[PDB]
């Protein structure tokens, strides 16, 4: 047993290391020269090496460690993941859904497995399929917010916004103190667009900007829309006047956000 | 007619889709040939309020290095499609009203590792309302062999985890979309 080597693994697994090259060359040096010494750690450092091997293109080298960890540990979650992770890997999408598929049939709620169908359903160019077959989730398990938020995404995507906006309707409903959810909300209206649709993301893109003072993207926003409704004719004398003031304070807050920015800049460059 | 496409536009856009694969990215390409590249977004993109932000920022940034938006490029997420969908012609159908002769530049993000012979990308042209693929004899590269290798080696180095697009950059905004760090050279 190399300790060097052992440890090594160790410490990768424990900081999540990207580094596929160094973990199949130690690891792959550690299956065929040291498994006898491995002891406890066999199985986990199979796990380690196919996990790289994947993603370096050593596909013999992950087969390999698939086949040893399917036979210790028939019928197990963990490996089906493996077995999904190879099958994505190699582009075979149709194997991939039917793996993913009775994961969720044991689990309903798994969100791993459902978070890899809605990828690889937008990899195959199947949204639409994503959606509804989210749609059919959602009808069941209503309380499962992050699964609204993926169909709020897919429908932004297929430019549906108006159902987008519905989905992130519930988001904001459940975390109404959450300011990601009302500046997206607000980023949706405005994309809808025409006056009614820019007097409400002003209104929620300020409610993201006093839930969070920091969030440029709704600073922005704030501006963009209140600029806008500022030059609509349609809008009253009181509310373009009224944005005319919200423009100018979002862009001097703008202004001052940069400064403050590029002097931070300046002081990170100078060490 | 003809468009030179610099090495470090060339290079910029492959390093954005390589930060975020399996994703739809997108970005812009600046000319005075199309000589350099910003890139802008990796999610949302069919929102059009930052979108709005970004192509005013890169349009006046541009202006004052005597420079301007000359194409758009865009890889889907879908793996067998290198087609233009409604938002890529929205998007450049949009720059091609301050620039006639914008293009519009699909790029196969599935087709950038092992840097391919010819380059994977489809060049489109505005041609009254339509985009339509330029005659490959029209586009030109600036040393389409050192471009190749210098994908590779820099994705080697885990160069493009130092790539900041749009969205890098309105998550901390000190973060520079021009990429000024471009030791490429």
């Amino acid at each position: 047993t190399w300790e060097e080597m052992r440890d090594k693994m160790r410490k990768w697994r424990e900081e999540n290391s990207r580094n596929s090259e160094q973990i199949v060359e130690v690891g792959e040096e550690l299956i065929n020269e040291y498994a006898s010494k491995l002891g406890d750690d066999i199985w986990i450092i199979y796990e380690q090496v196919m996990i790289a091997a994947l993603d370096y293109g050593r596909d013999d080298l992950a087969l390999f460690c698939l086949q040893e960890l399917r036979r210790q540990f028939p019928g197990s979650h963990r490996v089906k993941r493996l077995t999904g992770m190879r099958f994505e890997a190699m582009e075979r999408y149709d194997d991939a859904i039917q793996l993913y598929d009775r994961i969720l049939q044991e689990d309903p709620t798994n969100t791993a497995a459902r978070k890899r169908k809605i990828a690889i359903r937008k990899a195959q160019g199947k949204n639409v399929e994503a959606i509804r077959e989210l749609n059919e989730y959602l009808e069941q398990f209503v309380g499962d917010q992050e699964a609204w938020h993926e169909l709020a995404e897919l429908y932004i995507n297929e430019h549906d916004y108006a159902k987008a906006a519905f989905c992130l309707e519930e988001l904001m409903m459940t975390n109404p103190h959450n300011h990601l959810y009302c500046q997206q909300y607000a980023e949706v209206k405005y994309t809808q667009g025409g006056l009614e649709n820019l007097e409400l993301s002003r209104k929620y893109f300020a409610q993201a900007l006093k839930l969070n003072n920091r969030n440029m993207r709704a600073l922005f926003g704030l501006y963009m829309s209140a600029s806008h409704i500022a030059s609509n004719p349609k809008a009253s004398a009181k509310t373009k006047k009224d944005n005319m003031k919200y423009a100018s304070w979002a862009a001097s807050q703008i202004n001052r956000a940069y400064q403050f920015a590029g002097r931070s800049a300046a002081a990170l460059e100078h060490h | 007619g003809e468009v030179e496409i610099s090495a470090l536009a060339y290079v910029k856009m492959c390093l954005h889709a390589a930060r975020y694969p399996h994703a739809a990215v997108n970005g812009l390409f600046l000319a005075p040939c199309l000589t350099d590249c910003v890139p802008l977004f990796h999610s949302h993109l069919a929102l059009s309020v930052m979108l709005e932000v970004a192509l005013n920022q890169v349009d006046v940034w541009g202006a004052q290095a005597g420079l301007v938006v000359a194409g758009y490029y865009h890889a889907n997420a879908a793996v067998n499609d290198q087609s233009p969908g409604p938002l890529a012609l929205k998007i450049a159908g949009r720059i091609a009203e301050f620039f006639p002769d914008a293009v519009l530049i699909m790029l196969d993000n599935q087709k950038l590792v092992p840097q391919p012979r010819v380059p994977p990308v489809i060049v489109l042209e505005n041609q009254g309302l339509r985009w339509v693929p330029k005659d490959k004899n029209l586009v030109m590269w600036r040393d389409w062999e050192e471009s190749r290798q210098m994908v590779g080696a820099l994705l080697e180095d885990r160069a493009h985890q130092h790539l900041v697009d749009f969205d890098c950059h309105l998550d901390d905004i000190r973060q520079d979309w021009t990429n000024q760090r471009l030791n490429t050279q």
